[PDB]
RNA sequence: UAGUGGCGAGCGAACGGGGAUUAGCCCUUAAGCUUCAUUGAUUUUAGCGGAACGCUCUGGAAAGUGCGGCCAUAGUGGGUGAUAGCCCCGUACGCGAAAGGAUCUUUGAAGUGAAAUCAAGUAGGACGGAGCACGAGAAACUUUGUCUGAACAUGGGGGGACCAUCCUCCAAGGCUAAAUACUACUGACUGACCGAUAGUGAACCAGUACCGUGAGGGAAAGGCGAAAAGAACCCCGGAGAGGGGAGUGAAAUAGAACCUGAAACCGUAUGCGUACAAGCAGUGGGAGCCUACUUGUUAGGUGACUGCGUACCUUUUGUAUAAUGGGUCAGCGACUUAUAUUCAGUGGCAAGCUUAACCGUAUAGGGUAGGCGUAGCGAAAGCGAGUCUUAAUAGGGCGUU
RNA sequence: CUUGACUGCGAGACAGACACGUCGAGCAGGUACGAAAGUAGGUCUUAGUGAUCCGGUGGUUCUGUAUGGAAGGGCCAUCG
């Protein structure tokens, strides 16, 4: 270990095989305003888009 | 399969003696060889290192000279070398297995070259180069490696002087050694440590 | 492993100030000088590589006319019978006829004057 | 083969090109850094994960889960490599005789990936659903 | 990695493994260590012996050429008039110490260890800090500036708030070698280190000269030749400086400021051009003249006359730009190195692959702790070619020969 | 009537640098209603808004540093 990973970007993004995946935003604090169908579907846990790839794995340290 | 002087053939495997010759690999083995041969011992000082130059030579402005900070600057002469050596090792990783596919692919070219001569055994009595000398004409032979099962005293203490010749072991034989004499003696004895080694 | 280089230096130093040899003043002795006049002058040598080939045609087409109007014909004229008969002679060695063989040239700029196109 | 003729294949060692010798060498004069902004400087690096300043996505989006510490310990062989011990018996550390399994590894749930071979006997060793068909199928047995 | 952190930048364990080293003794008195005195032993402070080549050629000089030998536990050492295993000093390899030093070892001696008797203003606590990877945080544990304050083996501490039950230990007395860190100073060997603007600031009378009140800063400067054989004598000159000879040497345009002796810069000689012609100084065309040669339709020099022609760098939308930089020459001067990692090429092995420290009669071989691969999904327990969700095996995401 | 201003979702699109955002059935939990075909996952449409990190609250099957618990953490819901 001689190249160290943000601490504060592995509690965000945990690594499948099938990618990096991450929660969504827009789910706090604030959630009578908006409908049943935007907190529906952001509940999950979605994958890491492709322009989004590099930026993150360059900051876990994977590139 | 191989032939020796002493009237017989040793029957050798297929795998240690007799493949395909890799000059990728056996370039790479040669070039890891003589490199961790080579002692990094060298070393220069950077802009920090050489002896003075703390305070600036002249003021920032207003003196219509050229922008300095130090008089030990790497553009100026007294200065240091801009990416000085420190001793750093040239040391480089082989596999274990690629070194011994490097060497399985020397002695088959050493066969097929005619570079490999066999006896049965070679010891001389008296630690004495002119005794090996006159035991190398037997064979016609000069500029030679002589790979035993193990070194002998006598042995050694001839041909140490000798100017053309090393003696060797089968653990101590390596890429460069056996590839930069004209010949390689091995016993009977070292082809069946050659085959423990690889086969 | 340091190396020197004063020797690389000096022989690419003289080459291009070889290349200046001739030229005024610092042209030809400093190099700083001569290495901005040598790429000048192959400038200048790879442009008018060109214009060699302007200016002689230009040469041999004022010859012809000054050879034709002694016929009575200007060039254009004399050019303008070969889309209509059909020579196929070039400016090159019609002016090298009409300084020299001008009777071979008088029986050219009649033969366009027999085409009357 | 002398030492004077070997080299390697065609594409196992390039040439190294250095920047900055000049403007023929095709990296003249600025070597591959273009003009000015701080990507030519020395040092000139640009954090990773920075975006110019908007809230970068380790920043943006919610942290989440706990790392278990009991999974530590945990590890998973499967049914391919249980044919590597030695004894007829796969116990925690007969997997650890052979470099199935590190050590400090003391949990061990075998899956099925793949076909048996030998009779073995699993001790102390969990095992799936679809894992303890293809063992009792080639003689296996499980105790504990 | 776990943790930790304006949960930012960052900081960063432990358990468990693999090794290096190998000892534990005592407070009812000990190992161990110091000082002497001795018992053998080993080193160190200097040395001694130390093999084997001649002829020939070129040359100023032979080690080089040519031929023929020899030695070798000594053959790629240093330098000798050019390149030497056999010329010289060494080297391999043996020997050697009046007298000291040092290490190790016998076996006594005085000491010390040593604080007294198994630990009380101590453990614990409250405030305020500091440390533990841990920013007092659920904060354990350790240290303590202020204030307090115990139990006594049918005790007491820890096991990360805390409580019970287990497990494991005995704090408030100590002493302990090796493995480990460093090198101003010695010595030996070594270098894909440097070779006088380099390498130490410093090859030379260098921390000098010089600069500062001072602390402090801090240079430049190597080379005749094999041997001084360093130029007797003569001549001009001011018993000059500096030359012209003669000698010396292989060579003096090796003459001491001395090997080589480049470039800028400054000269003399010769050939051609140039005093009615305007500007990046060249290039295309091109006469004449002058040298060598041989034929001429060449080679070198000069270039009258003429067409076209506003340097270079940098910076910019754009610069001949009256925007930047450069007086010129010669040296020097800017993508490196370490460790992690990703991708490509090229290789070895292959459902496996590879070792790290370390061991090693040492680039070998051993060492597979570990790392990655063979299985994923989920926050997780877990289940596994499958979870989540909801009362819903009902409906989609991820994975899957 | 007095709840579809539903719960789980969601084929497929539109927008789109990313984070966001917009449009959209059938089975059930189950529904108001209509006596029924059926309409209803808010309002004629497009503004009425705010990431993360820290806290707060109610659940939870998850974790729970020897063990049983708790503390703390995670997940889901929601507040500042």
């Amino acid at each position: 270990p001689k190249m160290k990973t943000k601490s504060g970007a592995a509690k965000r993004f945990k690594k499948t095989a099938g990618g990096l995946k991450h929660k969504h935003a827009f789910k706090s604090h604030i959630l009578t305003k908006m409908t049943t169908k935007r907190k529906r579907q952001l509940r999950g846990t979605s994958m890491l888009n492709k322009s989004d790839v590099a930026r993150v794995e360059r900051s876990l340290r994977l590139r | 399969q191989l032939n020796v002087n002493g009237a017989q053939a040793i029957e050798v495997s297929e795998r240690t003696f007799g493949g395909e010759f890799n000059e990728t690999l056996v370039h790479q083995a040669v070039v890891a060889y003589m490199a961790g041969g080579r002692q990094g011992s060298k070393a220069q000082k950077t802009r920090s290192e050489v002896s003075g130059g703390g305070k600036k030579p002249w003021r920032q402005k207003g003196t219509g000279r050229a922008r300095a900070g130090t008089i030990r600057s790497p553009i100026w002469r007294g200065g240091g070398t801009t990416f000085a050596a420190k001793p750093r090792s040239h040391e480089q990783k082989l596999n274990k297995k690629m070194y011994r596919a490097a060497l399985r692919s020397i002695l088959a070219e050493l066969v097929r070259l005619d570079r490999l001569v066999v006896v049965a055994d070679f010891a001389v009595d008296a630690p004495k180069t002119k005794g090996l000398v006159a035991k190398l004409d037997t064979l016609g032979l000069k500029d030679v490696l002589i790979v035993t099962d193990g070194v002998d005293e006598n042995l050694y203490l001839a041909a140490r002087n000798l100017a053309h010749v090393d003696v060797r072991d089968v653990q101590g034989s390596d890429p460069v050694s056996l590839i930069a004499y004209d010949k390689v003696l091995v016993t009977v004895s070292a082809v069946k440590k050659f085959e423990e080694l690889l086969g | 492993a340091r190396v020197k280089r004063g020797v690389i230096a000096r022989r690419r130093h003289k080459k291009i100030l070889k290349l200046a040899k001739g030229y005024y003043g610092a042209r030809s002795r400093v190099f700083r000088v001569a290495k901005q006049a040598v790429i000048k002058a192959g400038q200048y040598a790879y442009r008018d590589r060109r214009q060699r080939k302007r200016q002689f045609r230009a040469l041999w087409i004022a010859r012809i006319n000054a050879g034709a109007r002694q016929n009575g014909l200007s060039y254009s004229r004399l050019i303008a019978g070969l889309k209509k008969a059909a020579i196929e002679i070039d400016r090159k060695v019609l002016a090298d006829l009409a300084v020299n063989e001008k009777a071979a040239f008088t029986a050219i700029v009649e033969k366009a004057k027999a085409s009357l196109a | 083969m002398q030492l004077n003729d070997l080299r390697s294949a065609p594409g196992a060692r390039r040439e190294k090109h250095r920047p900055g010798r000049g403007i023929g060498s095709g990296l003249g004069k600025t070597g591959g850094r273009g003009h000015k902004g701080l990507t030519s400087r020395s040092g000139g690096k640009v954090a990773p994960g920075f975006e110019g300043g908007q809230q970068p996505l380790h920043r943006r989006l919610p942290k989440f889960g706990f790392v278990s510490l009991k999974a530590m310990d945990r590890a998973e062989v499967r049914t391919s490599e249980l044919a590597k011990v030695e004894g007829d018996v796969v116990s925690l550390q007969t997997l650890k005789d052979a470099n199935l399994i590190n050590q400090h590894v003391q949990r061990v749930k075998v899956m099925l990936s793949g076909e048996v071979g030998r009779a073995v006997t699993l001790k102390g060793i969990a095992a799936t659903k679809g894992a303890r068909a293809a063992i009792e199928a080639a003689g296996g047995k499980f105790e504990d």
